[PDB]
C-alpha cells in the first residue's frame, strides 16, 4: 500500500543541479543503482520529468555507499514529514549515559512510494566531460535521505519497535531520518549486549557509533589565569569580556576599564586592583552556568556557527537568535577540510541528540572548496543545510581554552 | 520514416488549457505554398487532416531559393507546455576526449519529424491552412511526429536517440557516438577497413529505427573547435587590424582572445577589458592605451604559430601548472608529457576587495580543480610558483580552512609570497598609538587622529567621508609618523579585519596607501580594542 504524497501549496518539484563527480564515484554509483534498478527501487525516467536532486558516493569500510542529496525536496515536502506525520522527539535522550546510533535505512527499501509522488524523486548519473547524457532515475520505493520516509514508516518501526520498548522502559528508542538513537543508563557492558539484542529484532524485520550524552558539558568562555598583566592583557580581556555581556546577562566591566585609561604602552605592567580581580572573578562564575534568559523555540531554525582557531581546533555555537548560545563547544584534531567535516558531522549529530533538529551551519571556507571535497570524508546519512562565511578573527579569539 | 520507437508521454502545465490562437488571414500564394508542403508531409504521415471537434489552433504562415518553409508559431503551445529535462547539462571539452584512429560524423536527416508525438496530444497541435480571404473553413491537420519551435522535440528527439543507440553501444563497447543534436559523431580505433563496416552496422542499426543517415571527413567544426582524431584546436581566429577601435571590435576581439586562451598560452586581456569599462556606446571608437596597445601585440605574438592541444590519455596523471601573469593575471597549462598541452586557461577574477596573491593562486588552484573534475573525472598535480613554507605558513594562521590537492613547488617567477607580516606580540620599546576616526553622518565630515604613550598627537580633518574611510586614515596616519616599529590601538573592527588578512591589493587607495606603510615597517603590531569603553 502507499500513503498520499503531496507537496507544499503551489510549489513544484526540485530542479537542483547535480555537482561534478570524479570517476571513481561515478562508476559507485552506476554499480549501485544497476542492481537497484535489477531489485526495483529504481527506474529509468525520460525526458518528461524535469525534476532532479544531487546525488552522491560516500564510503561510512571500503564498501561506496550512495547518498542522495534531498536537502530541497525535504523543505517542500516540510508539511507531509512535520505535521503531517512529525516524529516527536524525546528530551530524556540527551540525558542517557550512552546513545548508540543504528543506521536503519534498510527499511525504506520495502515500502512502495505513492505513485505519483515518484517523479519528485529523481536524480542523475552525470558522465564524466558529458560525452554521454546523464543517466536518470526516480525512486519507486521509501528512498533513504527523504525526510518523508521515516514519517511514513512510523508507523511500522512502532510495530517493530514495541516488543522491545516493553520489556526495556528505561531505554529510549529516536528516530532521525535513516538513523536509531538508542539511549540508556547501563553499565557500558550491559548497554552494549542491549544494542545487540536490538539488532535481533530489526534482523526479523529486514533491517540488518557510541555517544555519551552526559558528558556533554559547554565549553566555558574562559579568562586567561595570570598574575601578570600587561596594557595588551588587559585590553584583550576587556574585549572578550564586553562580549561576552552580550550573551550573559549580569557581565560587569567598568572596574577593568577603569585601569585601562590613559594611553598607555601596550607592553606595559599593569598592578590587578582589588575591585578588578573581583569583578573578573565573579564573571568567571557567570560564565561558568548556562545563559540566563536563552530558551530553544521548537518553531525557529537552529543556526552552527564554526570558527578555525589554530593546530586543529574548531570552536562552535549553537543559537537560534544571534549571541542568544543554546550550545558552545570544541572539537580535536591533518586537513582543514577534513577536519572542518569531521566537526561539522559532530555537530548535527549533538544537535539531533538535543533537539531532534540540525542546525543550518554558517562555514569558513569558500564554496567551491566545501563543494568539491567534502563527500571525500562524509560518513553520515543525512546533510545539514550550510551557507558560506567570512569570520569575524575578533569572534574567534574569544572562544580560544 | 516515422520511427518505431515507444513515445514520450507529455502534459500541459498543471491548471493550462491547450492554445486557441485564432489564424490570421494569409496571401494566397502563402495560402499555396502551405497547402502543397502539408499535402507533402500528410502523405508521409508527419501530420493528420483532422475534424472540427479539435477545438486548439496555433497560427501557421510560410516564407520564401524560390522554395517555401512553413513555420509554425508555438509561442502559445510552449508556453503551457510541460518542463523537460535539459538535452545537455555540459558540452564536452575536446581536451577531455581520447585519442581515436578513426572519427565519422553521420547527420539524421528529418530529425524531429522521425519520431513519433503522444498521441494524446497531438490534438494540441492543431493547426489551420486558411482559405482565400479566409471566406471557407480551413484545411485543419495535426502534428503525428515532433513539431520543429515546440518546446518538447530536443529533448524527446536526444532521448529517443539515445534509447535506440543502446543496443548497439552495449554491442560495441570500444566504439565511441557522441549525440549532438542531430548529428552522430562516431569513433574508434579500428583501422578504415572494419571501420567503415561498423559504421555502416550503425547506419543499418539506425535505418531499423526509422532514422536516415548519410560522409563528411575531417577535421569537424564543432562548438567553435576544429577536431582532428589526434589533436584538437580552437576554430581558426582572425585578429583584425584596423585604424579604429570601437567598443563592439573590442567586445568581439576580447571574445576571440578569451575564447583561444583555452589552448594558446598566456594570453592577456586585461588591459584591452580596461577599455570597456565604462557607460558606452556600441559605435564608439575608444582609443588604445598604451597597455592595451601592448596587450594586444603581445597576442598578436602569441597567435601567429598554430597551436594544437593532444587528448587524454587515462592511463597517465595530469599536471596542471599556474604561473602569475601580473595585476591578479594567472595563466595555466595542463598537460601529461612536458610540455604537450591538453589545454590551458586563465583566472583573473578578483574575488573581494582586498586579496593577496596567495589566495589568489589558492583560488586558481580552486577553478583548476573543478574544471579537472568536470573534463576528466580526476584532479591534477600541481606545479606552483609558491614555496611550500610560505603557503603553510599562510593557511595554518588564516581563519579560513583550505585544502588544496597534492602539489609541488615550482621555480617560475614571480614567485608568491606574503609581501609583509604582523607581529603576533606587542613590541617592547615601540611607540603605541591609539588611533582614532568617525565621521559625522549628517554632514560627512571626519577627524581622524591619535594619541602616543610618549604624547605625540595629531588630528587630520577629512571631507566627504564616512566612519569606514576615517577609521582607515587614522590607522594610515600612525603609520606615517611612526618609526619603523609600532603597535596601533584601533576600535575598527573593520580596518582590523581589512589588515589581518595581509592584503597585498585592494580596490581603495587607502588600503593600498597603508599596504605601502606595511612593507615598509619591520615590525607592526596590531590590536582592538571595544569602542566607548574609554580604552586609552
Ligand atoms: C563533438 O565531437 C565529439 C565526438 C566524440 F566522439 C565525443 C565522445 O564522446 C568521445 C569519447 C571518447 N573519445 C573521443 N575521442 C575523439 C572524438 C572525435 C575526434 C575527432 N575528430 C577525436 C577524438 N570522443 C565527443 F564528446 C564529441
Amino acid at each position: 500500500e502507499t500513503v498520499p504524497v503531496k507537496l507544499k501549496p503551489g510549489m513544484d518539484g526540485p530542479k537542483v543541479k547535480q555537482w561534478p563527480l570524479t570517476e571513481e564515484k561515478i562508476k559507485a554509483l552506476v554499480e549501485i543503482c544497476t542492481e537497484m534498478e535489477k531489485e526495483g527501487k529504481i527506474s529509468k525516467i525520460g525526458p518528461e520529468n524535469p525534476y532532479n536532486t544531487p546525488v552522491f558516493a560516500i564510503k561510512k569500510s571500503t564498501k561506496w555507499r550512495k547518498l542522495v542529496d534531498f536537502r530541497e525536496l525535504n523543505k517542500r515536502t516540510q508539511d507531509f514529514w512535520e505535521v503531517q506525520l512529525g516524529i516527536p522527539h524525546p528530551a530524556g535522550l540527551k540525558k542517557k549515559k550512552s546513545v548508540t546510533v543504528l543506521d536503519v535505512g534498510d527499511a525504506y527499501f520495502s515500502v512502495p512510494l505513492d505513485e505519483d509522488f515518484r517523479k519528485y524523486t529523481a536524480f542523475t548519473i552525470p558522465s564524466i566531460n558529458n560525452e554521454t547524457p546523464g543517466i536518470r532515475y526516480q525512486y519507486n520505493v521509501l528512498p533513504q535521505g527523504w525526510k518523508g520516509s521515516p514519517a511514513i514508516f512510523q508507523s511500522s518501526m512502532t510495530k517493530i519497535l514495541e516488543p522491545f520498548r516493553k520489556q526495556n522502559p528505561d531505554i529510549v528508542i529516536y528516530q532521525y531520518m535513516d538513523d536509531l538513537y538508542v539511549g540508556s543508563d547501563l553499565e557500558i557492558g550491559q548497554h552494549r549486549t542491549k544494542i545487540e539484542e536490538l539488532r535481533q529484532h530489526l534482523l526479523r524485520w529486514g533491517l540488518t557509533y557510541e555517544l555519551h550524552p552526559d558528558k556533554w558539558t559547554v565549553q566555558p568562555i574562559v579568562l586567561p589565569e595570570k598574575d601578570s598583566w600587561t596594557v595588551n592583557d588587559i585590553q584583550k580581556l576587556v574585549g572578550k569580556l564586553n562580549w561576552a555581556s552580550q550573551i550573559y546577562p549580569g557581565i560587569k566591566v567598568r572596574q577593568l576599564c577603569k585601569l585601562l585609561r590613559g594611553t598607555k604602552a601596550l607592553t606595559e605592567v599593569i598592578p590587578l586592583t582589588e575591585e578588578a580581580e573581583l569583578e573578573l572573578a565573579e564573571n568567571r562564575e557567570i560564565l561558568k552556568e548556562p545563559v540566563h534568559g536563552v530558551y530553544y523555540d521548537p518553531s525557529k531554525d537552529l543556526i552552527a556557527e564554526i570558527q578555525k582557531q589554530g593546530q586543529g581546533q574548531w570552536t562552535y555555537q549553537i543559537y537560534q537568535e544571534p549571541f542568544k548560545n543554546l550550545k558552545t563547544g570544541k572539537y580535536a584534531r591533518t586537513n582543514d577540510v577534513k577536519q572542518l567535516t569531521e566537526a561539522v558531522q559532530k555537530i548535527t549529530t549533538e544537535s539531533i541528540v538535543i533537539w531532534g533538529k540540525t542546525p543550518k551551519f554558517k562555514l569558513p571556507i569558500q564554496k567551491e572548496t566545501w563543494e568539491t571535497w567534502w563527500t571525500e570524508y562524509w560518513q553520515a546519512t543525512w546533510i545539514p543545510e550550510w551557507e558560506f562565511v567570512n569570520t569575524p578573527p575578533l569572534v574567534k579569539l574569544w572562544y580560544q581554552l | 520514416p516515422i520511427s518505431p520507437i515507444e513515445t514520450v508521454p507529455v502534459k500541459l502545465k498543471p491548471g493550462m488549457d491547450g492554445p486557441k490562437v485564432k489564424q490570421w488571414p494569409l496571401t494566397e500564394e502563402k495560402i499555396k505554398a502551405l497547402v502543397e508542403i502539408c499535402t507533402e508531409m500528410e502523405k508521409e504521415g508527419k501530420i493528420s487532416k483532422i475534424g472540427p471537434e479539435n477545438p486548439y489552433n496555433t497560427p501557421v504562415f510560410a516564407i520564401k531559393s524560390t522554395k517555401w518553409r512553413k513555420l509554425v508559431d508555438f509561442r502559445e503551445l510552449n508556453k503551457r507546455t510541460q518542463d523537460f529535462w535539459e538535452v545537455q547539462l555540459g558540452i564536452p571539452h575536446p581536451a577531455g576526449l581520447k585519442k581515436k584512429k578513426s572519427v565519422t560524423v553521420l547527420d539524421v536527416g528529418d530529425a524531429y519529424f522521425s519520431v513519433p508525438l503522444d498521441e494524446d496530444f497531438r490534438k494540441y497541435t492543431a493547426f489551420t491552412i486558411p482559405s482565400i480571404n479566409n471566406e471557407t473553413p480551413g484545411i485543419r491537420y495535426q502534428y503525428n511526429v515532433l513539431p520543429q519551435g515546440w518546446k518538447g522535440s530536443p529533448a524527446i528527439f536526444q532521448s529517443s536517440m539515445t534509447k535506440i543507440l543502446e543496443p548497439f553501444r552495449k554491442q560495441n563497447p570500444d566504439i565511441v557516438i557522441y549525440q549532438y543534436m542531430d548529428d552522430l559523431y562516431v569513433g574508434s580505433d579500428l583501422e578504415i577497413g572494419q571501420h567503415r563496416t561498423k559504421i555502416e552496422e550503425l547506419r543499418q542499426h539506425l535505418l531499423r529505427w526509422g532514422l536516415t543517415t548519410p560522409q563528411k571527413e575531417p577535421p569537424f567544426l564543432w562548438m567553435g573547435y576544429e577536431l582532428h582524431p589526434d589533436k584538437w584546436t580552437v576554430q581558426p581566429i582572425v585578429l583584425p587590424e584596423k585604424d579604429s577601435w570601437t567598443v563592439n571590435d573590442i567586445q568581439k576581439l576580447v571574445g576571440k582572445l578569451n575564447w583561444a586562451s583555452q589552448i594558446y598560452p598566456g594570453i592577456k586581456v586585461r588591459q584591452l577589458c580596461k577599455l570597456l569599462r565604462g557607460t558606452k556606446a556600441l559605435t564608439e571608437v575608444i582609443p588604445l592605451t598604451e597597455e592595451a596597445e601592448l596587450e594586444l601585440a603581445e597576442n598578436r605574438e602569441i597567435l601567429k604559430e598554430p597551436v594544437h592541444g593532444v587528448y587524454y590519455d587515462p592511463s597517465k596523471d595530469l599536471i596542471a601548472e599556474i604561473q602569475k601573469q601580473g595585476q591578479g593575471q594567472w595563466t595555466y597549462q595542463i598537460y601529461q608529457e612536458p610540455f604537450k598541452n591538453l589545454k590551458t586557461g586563465k583566472y583573473a577574477r578578483m574575488r573581494g576587495a582586498h586579496t593577496n596573491d596567495v589566495k589568489q593562486l589558492t583560488e586558481a588552484v580552486q577553478k583548476i580543480t573543478t574544471e579537472s573534475i568536470v573534463i576528466w573525472g580526476k584532479t591534477p598535480k600541481f606545479k606552483l610558483p609558491i614555496q611550500k613554507e610560505t603557503w603553510e605558513t599562510w593557511w595554518t594562521e588564516y581563519w579560513q580552512a583550505t585544502w588544496i590537492p597534492e602539489w609541488e613547488f615550482v621555480n617560475t617567477p614571480p614567485l608568491v609570497k606574503l609581501w609583509y607580516q604582523l607581529e603576533k606580540e606587542p613590541i617592547v620599546g615601540a611607540e603605541t598609538f591609539y588611533v582614532d576616526g568617525a565621521a559625522n553622518r549628517e554632514t560627512k565630515l571626519g577627524k581622524a587622529g591619535y594619541v602616543t604613550n610618549r604624547g605625540r598627537q595629531k588630528v587630520v580633518t577629512l571631507t566627504d567621508t564616512t566612519n569606514q574611510k576615517t577609521e582607515l586614515q587614522a590607522i594610515y596616519l600612525a603609520l606615517q609618523d611612526s618609526g619603523l616599529e609600532v603597535n596601533i590601538v584601533t576600535d575598527s573592527q573593520y580596518a582590523l579585519g581589512i589588515i589581518q588578512a595581509q592584503p597585498d591589493q585592494s580596490e581603495s587607495e587607502l588600503v593600498n596607501q597603508i599596504i605601502e606603510q606595511l612593507i615598509k615597517k619591520e615590525k607592526v603590531y596590531l590590536a582592538w580594542v571595544p569602542a566607548h569603553k574609554g580604552i586609552g
